[PDB]
């Protein structure tokens, strides 16, 4: 059984540069019929794959022509000129030349776009949740970039730990954010014993440390 | 107009078995090979098998012996099933059509949305659903959507009307083994008079459709 | 004599931490680095991080932004926490002692048994003990309705080793494991000899001992 | 980040002909002192893994001669002269020259011996549990070869699916063989409406299907 390997296995880019993927194959993938059956696929957040690439490098009606797949015997290689946003996800190579087929392990397309701050907002638990005898705190992040981003939560002035959840989104496709949601939760009880909660959030786009905040 | 769609159960037990259908609009089993793909959660995309247009099959060498695909041409449907589920089995399941070539496809054109399979003995919950309740000439509002099992939900706002500015965060699973996510949507602070905003959750799985009014 | 064992709490819930304790015996780790390295269930090895002699540490890309390895020299201990842990961390861990080279070792020539984590919201639950009743004679214990992994068996207080066969254990559809071991016995020994499982537990602290008879 | 790959994934090798193991890494693993940082890992049943050959070819204390490192660069190869039962388990590459190390995907040595027949052994539910509720029902199949057998329950001549489950254990250190458990689950009141309880077992080395059986 033949075994493809993709490198890097996570690919920052800038945007308008171009992008090299490396796919090997621990044998020959070309056929005995003379073709070789290799294809290119790209799985974008939220979407199913589509096919780029096949039979090495030709390219699948309505992809651009700043796709292009080259190489021989076990070694290929997909590059991408000027990459834009909209071609951010995962790219796969995917050997049919011989029994039984195979994908490569994926390769991630990240944007690197200039530095963007994160819009904060904070919501209190709903009345309605109150009532069912929890609370849950949510505080929100809006389109920045980079990803690396720090949120504490503060409950009338202490530091929180080990009773929050982070979710962050896939990068954006129209412009190379991302968008978190730290979530505090807390029996009613233990809600109702303070006054005033916080997120502060530290962020590469903010000038000093931004905190949003609400009295219960 | 080629369409490719899963039908699953959502839910399956260890040691129990797995059937999905997929049903097939704008071509034929007949003149065309379809491929079963899999996608575990965060992981690569993992060729399952594939039943070529006369009906005979090639398996994954992984799974072949827990694995059988079948299919009907005149009702345009094809089946996987898989014995003895495992835990790793949890998964997306793509179906998709095959395209070009002789005797070996050039490539997958068109793939179905992806049904999720969840391998697990415990049993299905629906979600309960609060508003999170309204930056400069800005507007954010949400849905917290708390304590549901298996995966996923689906989450609008205004039955679809209502598509710009929207983040349905990926879920992460709670201590207690339910999922939790939210949807957020940035509008305009002009209309939150005039405008009423319905986050519409549906969470197949379980059979339930909740629709939380937003207000202020 | 070079020993190294790794203490765990078998059981973590999602989103929650894991603290295993490596503790080490036959060599000073003021001298020696060690690593971390882990194995999901049926998956290959995936080296975690290590803490080098002086106290520096690195880690696995995967994983380093939920890892923090320290330890405490004089009571030869290493530590490894794990937060917000997912489904995905089910594993055995072993930690493994450096050998070798100067900054960069050679190898790791001695492992802990290892300890298996199950990342899961389920509760703890000890098995029940059944015998499989009998010139040569199988019996066993048929080791049921467990959760998590793992449980261990010998005979006889592990006097009996020969013709031992534990084997693998299944998930069933209830969400509990179950295994079966046997010995094969000469059947002139079945009137004179005894024959007791025993089944050990951890998660549950259960201990079951089980006569099997004719 | 470098990428180790090893194949092949599995290899079945005759007690005494010679294994050949890959081990490739994505770039050069060769240090900048000088030395290259390759090791090699065997992993036994139910062992914990033990170092075989450092810096590619030299072998740890103990490590009879039979076993070879060779390699340079990006190709490394482990030979094995005159493969024995006790061989057996998981090889695995480890490139320690570059942060972060990495260990390869792992290559299964399969022992591959003489025919041998299972002894076949049923035993019935054992009364203590059967004043619980639930039968089990167990055959065993000990020691055999090849992997590849058929077990079947018959409950007064009908056919079983379904309701059993099958546990093979790892092959043998010192004779290269397998056992095999099925367990026929069945509640109290389905086990005692029927009287004859069979598992019958097909294999390679039977010269036709054996059967054991009791009555209730
Ligand atoms: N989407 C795809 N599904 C498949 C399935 C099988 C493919 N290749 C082969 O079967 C190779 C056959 C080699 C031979 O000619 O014997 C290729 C392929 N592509
Ligand atoms: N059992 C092992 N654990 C480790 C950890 C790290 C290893 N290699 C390096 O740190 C390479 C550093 C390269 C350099 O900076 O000189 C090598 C290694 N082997």
């Amino acid at each position: 059984e033949l075994v493809m390997t993709q490198t890097p296995l996570s690919l920052p880019v800038s945007l308008g540069d171009q992008a090299s993927i490396s796919c090997r194959s621990s044998q020959s993938i070309v056929h005995s019929n003379g073709n070789t059956y290799l294809a290119w696929y790209l799985q974008k957040p939220g979407q199913s794959p589509k096919l780029l690439i096949y039979k090495v490098s030709n390219r699948f009606s309505g992809v651009p022509d700043r796709f292009s797949g080259s190489g021989s015997g076990t070694d290929f290689t997909l590059k991408i000129n000027r990459v834009e946003a909209e071609d951010l996800g995962v790219y796969y190579c995917f050997q049919g030349s011989h029994l039984p087929p195979t994908f490569g392990g994926g390769t991630k397309l990240e944007i690197k776009r200039t530095v963007a701050a994160p819009s904060v907002f904070i919501f209190p638990p709903s009345d309605e949740q109150l009532k069912s005898g929890t609370a849950s705190v949510v505080c929100l992040l809006n389109n920045f970039y980079p990803r690396e981003a720090k949120v504490q939560w503060k409950v009338d002035n202490a530091l929180q730990s080990g009773n929050s959840q982070e979710s962050v989104t896939e990068q954006d496709s129209k412009d190379s954010t991302y968008s978190l949601s730290s979530t505090l939760t807390l029996s009613k009880a233990d809600y109702e014993k303070h006054k005033v909660y916080a997120c502060e959030v530290t962020h590469q786009g903010l000038s000093s440390p931004v905190t949003k905040s609400f009295n219960r | 107009d080629v369409q490719l769609l899963e039908s699953g159960p959502g839910l399956v037990a260890p040691s129990q078995s797995l059937s999905i259908t997929c049903t097939v609009s704008g071509f034929s089993l007949t003149n065309y090979g379809v491929d079963w793909v899999r996608q575990p959660p965060g992981k690569g995309l993992e060729w399952v098998g594939v039943i070529w247009s006369g009906g005979s099959t090639n398996y994954n060498s992984a799974l072949m012996s827990r694995l059988s695909i079948s299919k009907d041409n005149s009702k345009s449907q094809v089946f996987l099933k898989m014995n003895s589920l495992q835990t790793d089995d949890t998964a997306v399941y793509y179906c998709a059509k095959h395209w070009g070539g002789y005797y070996i496809p050039y490539g997958m054109d068109h793939w179905g949305q992806g049904t999720t399979v969840t391998v697990s003995s415990a049993s299905t919950k629906g979600p309960s659903v609060f508003p999170l309740a309204p930056s400069g000439g800005t507007a954010a509002l949400g849905c917290l959507v708390k304590d549901y099992f298996p995966e996923p939900v689906t989450v609008s706002w205004n039955s679809g009307a209502l598509t710009s500015g929207v983040h349905t965060f990926p879920a992460v699973l709670q201590s207690s083994g339910l999922y939790s996510l939210s949807s957020v949507v940035t509008v305009p602070s002009s209309s939150l008079g005039t405008q009423t905003y319905i986050c519409n959750v549906n969470h197949k799985p379980s059979n339930t459709k909740v629709d939380k009014k937003v207000e202020p």
